[PDB]
């Protein structure tokens, strides 16, 4: 959604 | 007494921290340099060092126990409203009352209330900061104690958004639980004396500290021209 780099991070 | 799972959720969090915080502070060097004299000439390294660290606390936070059992809507939300705060706690390692600074190996990279202020923050946000730093230093923290109380900072039931509030609450009792009977096996006295409350303490410094910092930040990040010198993981995760 609008946190891509974030969930990414997350895995 | 320390039951065998709260001593393994210990060891998780030990090495959580020694995986994500790295006490040679060698990436430094890939930061934008520091200019240290008016104009606001530290704020690409600081945006920089930020940026890596908010990296390093998503790292620490996802090895938590439990933490991934929460949806990604609710992991971006405790992550989001504590980096901030994580960030303020991990500095701490750093932090040297000796001269009230942050001396992460290097003079360049040797942190003071100056360089703050050639960040574009007031001593509104440096002053609480400061005597944050200290009284936190004052606890002489086990690391044990210390990486517990930056996991129950990142799963807070009450942080603005969260969905399933009820598995962060029990994800941050069993932490909860877990540093309370720590303290009380394992902290002698009387240097454990009301160490479980000034640590929460602590956690309300932080929601105070917080709030200044995002209310700077919201008036730094206005100005188009401050934020070319963010990073996009900061813009993302402080905000626009
Ligand atoms: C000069 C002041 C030093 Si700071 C004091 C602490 C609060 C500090 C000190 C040491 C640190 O090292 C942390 C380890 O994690 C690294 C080891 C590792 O992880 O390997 C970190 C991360 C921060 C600081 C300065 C600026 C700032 O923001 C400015 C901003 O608002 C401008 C708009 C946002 C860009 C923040 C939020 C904090």
């Amino acid at each position: 959604k609008n946190h891509p780099m974030l969930m990414n991070l997350l895995k | 007494k320390l039951s065998e799972e709260q001593q393994h959720i210990i060891a998780i969090l030990l090495d959580a921290h020694h995986k994500t915080y790295d006490p040679t502070y060698a990436d430094f060097r890939d930061f934008r340099p520091p200019v240290r004299m008016s104009p606001l000439s530290m704020l690409p390294h600081l945006a920089d060092l930020v940026s890596y660290s908010i990296q390093k606390v998503i790292g620490f936070a996802k090895m938590i126990p439990g933490f991934r059992d929460l949806t990604s809507d609710d992991q971006i939300v405790l992550l989001k409203s504590s980096a901030i705060e994580v960030i303020m706690l991990r500095s701490n390692q750093s932090f040297t009352m000796d001269d009230m600074s942050w001396d992460c190996g290097s003079q360049d990279y040797k942190y003071d209330v100056t360089d703050v202020s050639k960040a574009g923050h007031t001593l509104e946000l440096i002053e609480p900061l400061i005597k944050f730093q200290v009284g936190l230093k004052k606890l002489n923290l086990h690391e044990e104690e210390h990486v517990l109380l930056m996991a129950i900072c990142i799963v807070s039931p009450d942080r603005p958004g969260v969905q399933d509030a009820k598995l962060v609450e029990a994800i941050q009792d069993r932490l909860s639980n877990t540093l309370q009977t720590y303290i009380r096996c394992r902290h002698p006295p009387p240097g454990s004396h009301q160490l479980y409350a000034k640590m929460i303490q602590k956690l309300a410094d932080l929601r105070s500290l917080n709030e200044e910092h995002s209310k700077q930040y919201r008036s730094l990040s206005f100005q188009p021209e401050n934020s070319m010198k963010l990073t996009p993981l900061v813009l993302e995760v402080f905000g626009n």
